[PDB]
RNA sequence: UAGUUGGGCACUCUAGCGAGACUGCCGGUGACAAACCGGAGGAAGGUGGGGAUGACGUCAAAUCAUCAUGCCCCUUAUGACCUGGGCUACACACGUGCUACAAUGGGAAGUACAACGAGUCGCUAGACCGCGAGGUCAUGCAAAUCUCUUAAAGCUUCUCUCAGUUCGGAUUGCAGGCUGCAACUCGCCUGCAUGAAGCCGGAAUCGCUAGUAAUCGCGGAUCAGCACGCCGCGGUGAAUACGUUC
């Protein structure tokens, strides 16, 4: 995977919005096109609606779901059977 | 079938490069400065019957040799036409430029002329067959061992595409000492293109 | 082919044992041009034929050849509406051919893990007259004797 | 879309992965060589004219 | 001295080739060579189709000749008669 | 008989502890070498000084029913957090990439041609 | 006094001096046994000494490079009926009839394209 | 210690210029012919082997996305910019491959032999760190000089002993390494663990006539990274062709 020097990635724009709101009593969404970004830490408790294609996806970031990227939980392809 | 081009089957065999320059780094650069050399000259200088453009680089500079059968008009009159190109290739090429008029003798011996004079013809709605025949004519008078030459697409406005050639002595494509000049010319018609090939065997190397 | 007969290409002797026969039974024991495993497989036999008797084991093996080389065989002949087997003479190239070929093939086929020990295993059976290569050799000649019918063809 | 695809992958890129080789002479993007920024297609069409030098058709 | 030409056709490059050695010698210097060296080649496969037709090809090389010449205890004339000296575009030249 | 598994008696030590879940070729050499043992006896051989040596070594690593709690854990975390690997685990899918038009028949079971 | 030969076969290139001796044949410095281990490919090379009848009489020394065991092997056979011819001009005829002076021209036939071999072809499927 | 250094290019090799095969020589057959059969010499014999080279045409065969172009259509749009997704979706059917189903093998150790090629911010020696992928300092080389590159089959010993296995390596968990702004959808590689089907494949069907098939690796183009594909290279190296009914 990602070579550990380099550390985890983030993009910096969505990292500051959640940066914005970390003191904060009640949170809102968080618009995000950052499928490749990891789910840090500091994003739990936060909901980050991540664009799938189409649509923003609300994902619930629970504590469980740290080091993967946001766009684990934003599936792109639809599919109900054939 | 499809066959070999004539040039390109010769070329390292009898036919020399026009591209006379060798590069490692630059081979890259030095190509693509001569396809806009090439281009350039062939849109300044469409009304001379301009055949061959040999190039040559030394260097920062760039000789250019230019096949002409109407030498008068690309020099101009002292050197003005000629004079005239050297600085516009100069900007284009962004180095100096030497340019190197030669004389076509027996210009009715060169594909690339002989084609590109049927294409006008059949622009000016002259008969495709009276367009190859003539040129024929031309070629074998002024001495090929023989000419052949083809004419494809809606002939005479036909709906239905069609190929109609001709050939007169000796055109053996396959006989690699020969050298056989080859040119392939569109005119553009009002109902679209029209390929004009020609292939002319000279006294075999 | 249609031009006709070709060249057949020599093979040099063995050089233990001086036989080109050697050599052509190492071709045909031979797996991708692994030569080097061929001929150890069948010097390791000849051995083992050497130990299980005490006869040379290039006698053991030729005596196994005039077990197995057959000499009819059925040629498939297709005769309008009915296709049936016209007995046929082997010529001695094709006979030591198919007995190579059937005593390899079932030597293979045998059940001792080492193909060095199926294959003197199936050498020492055959120059005994038994053994799946002899049988194969009984069968070839079994199916002629039945179409013997068709011998003017 | 040539035209504004010919432009596009003459600007600098965004990100250094993005810049790709088109052929100069056509700008065809896929099939290009190195050494002399052209296509499968013009190389061949030009290699005929003796244009490239120092190539010729190869056989051995 | 040492000089490597380069060239794609031979034919020039011994022509050249022998222009060096013949100034250079001429001029008092003794030279080695010309000496031949591996001719370079690379191997261009084109799809001779423009579309699909995969299997029909069209083999290109390029074949860079090359030599070398080892002029030995030059004289002063040598600095200057083997620039004088002017070879074809063709023909590649390094010095030393 | 070392991790509640009747390894096999005839083989060498080496392959016999690969019958443990968890032990692998590199793992058995490993606990092989601390322990002190030769790679080359069979294991009928062990007597229960080296047997117990095996054991103390063995008890070390994660094995057995523990292993497999550990992978499972992993899996149905997957599956709970909504992952997207944890879909490809539920519905029977490559997890890791594979194009599944074609072959996918590990994880998918027999072709069912219907 | 030595004789000198050049033997090739595939892409090997054996140079192959004989000098009167025992027979030992060293090649790149070290014996014919270590560097060909292979028995039939030595008798190969030692085939010109038994259609000349000189077994025993010469000592072999090999330099040769390129190819492999059987290629090189069939090089310094060539190499020692070359150098044998130096030995004896009248070894010629027996040299001859055996094909030893022979150089076998068989090489690896180039790839075609097209072809996954010089011939072998992609599997074909009418339909 | 080393083709190392001196010395020499002799041999090899590199490459220009040449020599050589031409039914030319000899016997036989043949219509005083063409030609065929055999022989000698020769490295090579009858086109020596292979390649390039593809007649007039055929299938309104393929390509209006390489390019070009008649006519038609769109023009605040069918043009243009962006981020994300898709082209890699999977109850299924087929084509082409790769790896296997083992002992002519698997594993460990030791030892040998190529060729075609590629390389400047590229190929990278040597040393050191790491189980490894690799990292680190650093060296030579724009190169028949340095490097990629000590090729794998192979050979010699030890081991395993017929077992769905010490065969097979799919799948999955975990941990890493790289390239990249980024590898979740979609990368390649590594370690540890996991250890699926598969016991040689129905009807049917494919390639190949020798340095070929079979098998073994190696290089290259595209390319930041990424092929079991493609192109090329050498190693080892067979079986068979009676014959032309189908
Ligand atoms: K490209
Ligand atoms: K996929
Ligand atoms: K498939
Ligand atoms: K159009
Ligand atoms: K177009
Ligand atoms: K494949
Ligand atoms: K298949
Ligand atoms: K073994
Ligand atoms: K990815
Ligand atoms: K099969
Ligand atoms: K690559
Ligand atoms: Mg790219
Ligand atoms: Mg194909
Ligand atoms: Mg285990
Ligand atoms: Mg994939
Ligand atoms: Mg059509
Ligand atoms: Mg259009
Ligand atoms: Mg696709
Ligand atoms: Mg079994
Ligand atoms: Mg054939
Ligand atoms: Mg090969
Ligand atoms: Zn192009």
């Amino acid at each position: 995977g990602r070579s550990l020097k380099k550390g985890p990635f983030v993009d910096d724009h969505l990292m500051k919005k959640v940066e914005a709101q970390q003191g904060a009593e009640k949170k809102k969404v968080i618009k995000t096109w950052s499928r490749r970004s990891t789910i840090f830490p500091s994003f739990v408790g936060f909901t980050i609606a991540v664009y799938d294609g189409r649509k923003h996806v609300p994902v619930y970031i629970q504590e469980d779901m740290v080091g993967h990227k946001l766009g684990e939980f934003a599936p792109t392809r639809t599919y109900r059977g054939h | 079938g499809q066959k070999v081009h004539p040039i390109g089957m010769r070329v390292g065999i009898i036919r020399d490069w026009d591209a006379k320059w060798y590069a490692e780094k630059e081979y890259a650069e030095f190509l693509h400065e001569d396809l806009r050399i090439r281009k350039f000259i062939a849109t300044k200088l469409a009304d001379a019957a301009v055949s061959t453009i040999e190039i040559e680089r030394a260097a920062n500079r760039v000789n250019i040799s230019i096949h002409t059968a109407k030498p008068g008009m690309v020099i101009g009159k002292g050197g003005s036409e000629v004079e005239n190109l050297r600085k516009e290739l100069n900007k284009l090429t962004g180095k100096r430029v030497h340019i190197n008029i030669v004389e076509i003798k027996k210009p009715d011996l060169d594909a690339k002329l002989v084609g590109e004079g049927i294409a006008r013809q059949l622009e000016n709605r002259v008969a495709f067959r009276r367009a190859q025949k003539q040129a024929i004519q031309r070629a074998m008078r002024a001495g090929a061992k023989g000419i052949k030459t083809q004419v494809s697409g809606r002939l005479n406005g036909a709906d239905i595409a069609r190929s109609e050639g001709y050939s007169e002595g000796t055109v053996p494509l396959h006989t690699l000492r020969a050298d056989i000049d080859y040119a392939w010319e569109e005119a553009d018609t009002t109902y679209g293109k029209l390929g004009v090939k020609v292939w002319i065997y000279r006294g075999e190397i | 082919p249609r031009k006709g007969p070709v060249a057949k290409r020599d093979v040099l002797p063995d050089p233990i044992y001086n036989s080109k026969l050697v050599t052509r039974l190492i071709n045909r024991v031979m797996v991708d041009g692994k030569r080097g495993i061929a001929a150890n497989i069948i010097y390791n036999s000849f051995d083992i034929i050497k130990e299980s008797t005490g006869n040379d084991p290039l006698e053991v093996f030729e005596q196994a050849m005039k077990n197995v080389m057959p000499v009819l065989e059925v040629k498939a002949r297709r005769v309008g509406g009915s296709n049936y087997q016209v007995p046929v003479e082997v010529r001695p190239e094709r006979r030591t051919t198919l007995g190579l070929r059937w005593v390899v093939n079932y030597a293979r086929l045998r059940g001792e893990h080492t193909m060095e020990e199926r294959l003197a295993k199936e050498i020492m059976d055959a120059a005994n007259n038994t053994g799946a290569s002899v049988k194969k050799r009984e069968d070839t000649h079994k199916m002629a004797d039945a179409n013997r019918a068709f011998a003017h063809y | 879309a040539k035209k504004s695809m010919i432009a596009k992958n003459k600007r600098p890129a965004k990100h250094s992965t993005q810049a790709y080789t088109r052929c100069e002479r056509c700008g065809r993007p896929h099939s290009v060589y190195r050494k002399f920024h052209l296509c499968r297609i013009c190389f061949r069409e030009l290699a005929y004219k003796g244009q490239i030098p120092g190539v010729k058709k190869a056989s051995w | 001295i040492r000089i490597r030409l380069k060239a794609y056709e031979h034919r020039i490059l011994d022509q050249s080739a022998d222009k060096i050695v013949e100034t250079a010698k001429r001029t008092g210097a003794d030279v080695s060579g010309p000496i031949p060296l591996p001719t370079e080649r690379s191997l261009y496969t084109v799809i001779r189709a423009t579309h699909k037709y995969k299997d029909s090809r069209e083999q290109f090389e390029m074949r860079t000749h090359k030599r070398l010449i080892d002029i030995v205890n030059p004289t002063p004339k040598t600095v200057d008669a083997l620039m004088k000296l002017d070879l074809p575009s063709g023909v590649n030249i390094e010095i030393k | 008989r070392i991790a509640g598994v009747d390894i096999p008696r005839d083989k060498r030590v080496v392959v016999s502890l690969t019958y443990i879940y968890g032990i692998g070729n590199t793992t058995a050499k490993k606990v092989l070498a601390n322990v002190g043992v030769s790679e080359d006896v069979r294991v009928r051989d062990l007597t229960n000084e080296q047997t117990d040596a095996i054991r103390a070594e063995i008890d070390k690593l994660k094995v057995e029913g523990d292993l497999r709690r550990e992978v499972n854990l992993n899996i149905k975390r997957l599956m709970e957090i909504g992952s997207y690997r944890g879909i490809r685990h539920r519905r029977g899918l490559p997890t890791r990439g594979q194009n599944t038009k074609n072959n996918a028949r590990t994880r998918k079971g027999p072709t069912k041609t219907v | 006094v030595q004789y000198s030969g050049t033997g090739r076969r595939k892409n090997a290139v054996a140079r192959v001096r004989l000098v009167p001796g025992t027979g030992k044949i060293t090649v790149n410095k070290k014996d014919v046994e270590e560097y060909i281990p292979h028995a039939d490919l030595r008798e190969v090379i030692n085939q010109p000494f038994g259609v000349t009848e000189t077994k025993g009489a010469y000592d072999v020394i090999v330099n040769v490079n390129g190819g492999g065991y059987a290629g090189q092997s069939g090089a310094i056979r060539h190499g020692i009926a070359r150098a044998l011819l130096q030995v004896d001009p009248d070894f010629r005829s027996a040299l001859k009839r055996a094909g030893l002076l022979t150089r076998d021209a068989r090489m690896v036939e180039r790839k075609k394209p097209g072809l996954k071999k010089a011939r072998k072809a992609s599997q074909f499927s009418k339909r």
